[PDB]
């Protein structure tokens, strides 16, 4: 469809905030898989947190 | 219903792989010349309508456009046993005959001439297609007619179908070769020009690449042009194997293309294919396993581009995909992934996460398969820039010189100046600097 | 005697035991220990057992 | 993973014995001549990834570098059945094919000058390597190419391999013979500079030993380098059984030389094998005892070193590592160790605790042993600085007469001076010193720069 500039930039600083909060659910949904692998030997979210972090953006979040 | 891509071949090169890519597909698919259904293609298990449409209940015909400058070629088309195989009203020839000259200018102008043709195959194409997502075109980016009359092409289609995806399958010129085409990086420049302001997808085609692959992988010490076609043929085949064989996953080509253009501007992607042998190579059906097979499509001695040895620049893969066709053992996927990862044998953008994706394929069932296992890796590599900035090096070498311009002034695309030259190279430098930045956690701001 | 060997390999148990849990494959436990050491060094209360398991089997 | 060991084999001798333990190294293995393991060859156990690297999932390739400065040597191993064996990128061969002249000084400019080659060829051969550990050079001190190229090699990888082991396999001349090559003792001098300098470990081969086993051994006349070489071979694949046949311990060769190498100066290493036999006896397998294999290995017609007979040094054991391969009680092991104590069989370091050490070892179950038991012994004896003092009373006698000079001051590594020869006359000295030290007591300040 497209102040303008303006609105634009909100939303993409809103999209930009939902993206971090998104990431922290994400990064928490991962620690509870760790969870829940550590407990069920489950070697098959263990190969999916292996794909998840594979250029290592989710493990400094797993390390914090 | 089936997306329905439709296949332009553009100039000699172009024309020469749409056609083989056609032979293949109807030999993959047990389709005869004619465009009807062999007796023994009773594996309807395809999705043709993706990238061929059914003339009548038995005959399926090729979604494919063949479009030339030059009569010579396309009356050599029209002399094979494929020429019932393209519907011949989504076929446009211009009048002219006279091809581009390999002048990029002219295949423009071309294009021009023959724009209202060219639109009218394109819609009348387009009207047979229940869903059709865009149109492909196949070209070469160092001739005149697949260059010059492609972005022209390019261009038109971004003005008029702007809601339909752009895929090319560009044959970009040898950059590790001095080109006899003094004007090939005018043509590079523009094919670049009309790929950053038109193209949605760049597959860059190397024929430095393919020269190198038939000779050191097939041991071809001339690479003939229809050695180089036919393994063209066979790449073009595994990158549409998931529309040729369906499956749980990737059965769309936005699908397939999602993993590798991870923003808009990260468009230009690299191919890779397994297992490579040399034809002498057939006899030995290698037990291969993912993890065996990764690790000989990790070689650069399989990868189907040739990237100059940078010395400075820590080129690294942006994104991979791993396509996998035939017999696979989960499990032993699986075990290849840990494999890769324990052995570092990719490094992801240090940006955002990035990983392989593996996609297991069955084979085509009409066609016996020597291979138990096949691969295609797509992989946004910064070494691939190497080449882009080898072809950039080239242009700049040219333009430096100022040599062939003259011709280029001669045709009035570039009669007044070649300043989309001169951006083109720019851009194609930016577009080098950020695959290399890409390796790098600042590339979340490269380009800012 | 011939259910315990196989069924549950009573005998192939015992050699299993003296090549690992005996440390017989000495180039395996090597290695092992090669990895492990950024990984031993640590504090054990900064182990964690999904981690450890994943280098094991890494290693192996 | 495996370690794995890169191989160089530098000059005409030293790239002979790299081709024969190639050789040795394919039969013990099972590997084909085209590098292929054989389809009998169904025990992996092995690991290859120490010495061999995989050229596919079925064809081993060594970890073997052939180096030499001559292309005559290159291009004859080339024409062998194992040029498939080996990966090809891993095969350096100088343009000029003109050698080093048998002058140290030459090789030396000419490994300096094939640099950056010699280290692209190097690296090409590591990337097949997974835990690549360092390189081992095989070579002869007397000659250019072995001597001078290997020097230049191994100061090149100590500069770019810091943190990597560098033993050397260096091949003495023979003592016992008159050279012809006069600065053959100011070639091999500027070469044992260069290993006290940039090498870690100088495995000492006297061609003079090699051909007196060879004449009352083997019976052999004039023996051939081909016949040293495979003996050389032989000795080789004894001391990588233990890679080729894991085990609980030994697995890799730092482990098994810490224990010989107290102090950086400390670094000359003697060898022996056992059984010795004369090829026609192959037929007995002979239940050598560990008792008995302790009695033979005290022969020194069984040690693999020749070390000189010095008159002045109260030389002496420090340690001895016996690796014994074969068929192996570890009571008759204990039996046999407690007989040696109380036999003083062996003498240990008056410094320190010392023993005796045993390594019991497996025979490849690819090569058929005609042995039921062999042994090697590695020992500590302070007798072998009267070898290198020997080797430098030789360059001291070929300098004072300036015998061939001429020709190694064409070189630039000689052209002006001969210091690195009066550098090996000092550390030679300076290793007698110590080896006496190392008798004493007072060891515990030997290599002391005080104590110096």
């Amino acid at each position: 469809l497209d102040d303008t500039v303006q609105l634009v930039s909100g939303f993409e600083a809103t999209i930009n905030k939902f993206d971090k909060n998104f990431s922290a659910h994400l990064l928490d949904l991962l620690a509870r898989l760790s969870i829940y692998s550590t407990s069920d030997c489950e070697h098959g979210m263990a190969s999916v947190i292996s794909r998840l972090d594979f250029n290592g953006f989710y493990t400094e979040r797993l390390e914090r | 219903m089936p997306r329905e891509i439709i296949t332009l071949q553009l100039g000699q090169c172009g024309n020469q792989i749409g056609f083989e890519f056609w032979k293949q597909l109807c030999a993959e698919h047990g389709i005869s010349p004619e465009g009807i259904v062999e007796e023994f293609a009773t594996e309807g298990t395809d999705r043709k309508d993706v990238f061929f449409y059914q003339a009548d209940d038995e005959h399926y015909i090729p979604r494919a456009v063949l479009l030339d400058l030059e009569p010579r070629v396309i009356h050599s088309i029209l002399n094979s046993p494929y020429a019932k195989l393209y519907n011949p009203e989504n076929i446009y020839l211009s009048e002219h005959g006279g091809g581009a000259g390999n002048n990029w200018a002219s295949g423009f102008s071309q294009g021009e001439k023959i724009h209202e043709d060219i639109f009218d195959i394109i819609d009348r194409e387009a009207d047979g297609s229940d869903s059709l997502e865009g149109f492909v075109l196949c070209h070469s980016i160092a001739g005149g007619t697949g260059s010059g009359l492609g972005s022209y092409l390019l261009e038109r289609l971004n003005d008029r179908y702007p809601k339909k995806l752009v895929q090319t399958y560009s044959v970009f010129p040898n950059q590790d070769e001095m080109s006899d085409v003094v004007v090939q990086p005018y043509n590079s420049l523009l094919t670049l020009k009309r790929l950053t302001q038109n193209a949605d997808c760049v597959v860059v085609l190397d024929n430095t690449a393919l020269n190198r692959i038939a000779t050191d992988r097939l041991h071809i010490q001339n690479p003939s042009f229809s050695q180089i076609n036919q393994l063209v043929s066979t790449i073009m085949s595994a990158s549409t194997t998931t529309l040729r064989y369906p499956g749980y996953m990737n059965n769309d080509l936005i699908g397939l293309i999602a993993s590798l253009i991870p923003t808009p501007r990260l468009h230009f992607l690299m191919t890779g294919y397994t297992p490579l042998t040399t034809d002498q190579s057939v006899a030995s059906v290698r037990k291969t396993t993912v993890l065996d097979v990764m690790r000989r499509l990790l070689q650069p001695k399989n990868v189907m581009v040739s990237t100059g040895r940078d010395r400075q620049t820590n080129h690294c893969y942006i994104a991979i995909l791993n396509i996998i066709q035939g017999e696979v053992d989960p499990t032993q996927v699986h075990k290849s992934l840990q494999r890769i990862r324990e052995r570092k044998l990719a490094n992801f953008i240090p940006w955002g996460p990035a990983s392989i994706q593996v996609a297991l394929s069955r084979k085509s069932p009409y066609l016996p398969s020597a291979h138990r296992v096949s691969g295609l890796m797509m992989a946004n590599h910064t070494s691939i820039s190497s080449l882009f900035e080898r072809t950039c090096r080239q242009y700049d070498k040219l333009r430096k010189r100022e040599a062939f311009l003259e011709q280029f002034r001669k045709e009035d695309m570039f009669k007044d100046n070649f300043d989309e030259m001169d951006t083109s190279r720019e851009i194609v430098q930016q577009l080098i600097d950020e695959y290399h930045a890409a390796t790098r956690p600042d590339y979340i701001s490269w380009g800012t | 005697l011939d259910v315990l060997n196989k069924k549950y390999s009573l005998l192939d148990h015992m050699q299993a035991m003296r090549r690992y849990l005996l440390l017989g494959q000495g180039d395996f436990i090597r290695h092992l220990m090669d990895l492990l050491k950024p990984e031993l060094v640590r504090p054990a209360t900064t182990l964690y057992q999904h981690n450890l398991t994943g280098i094991l089997e890494t290693a192996v």
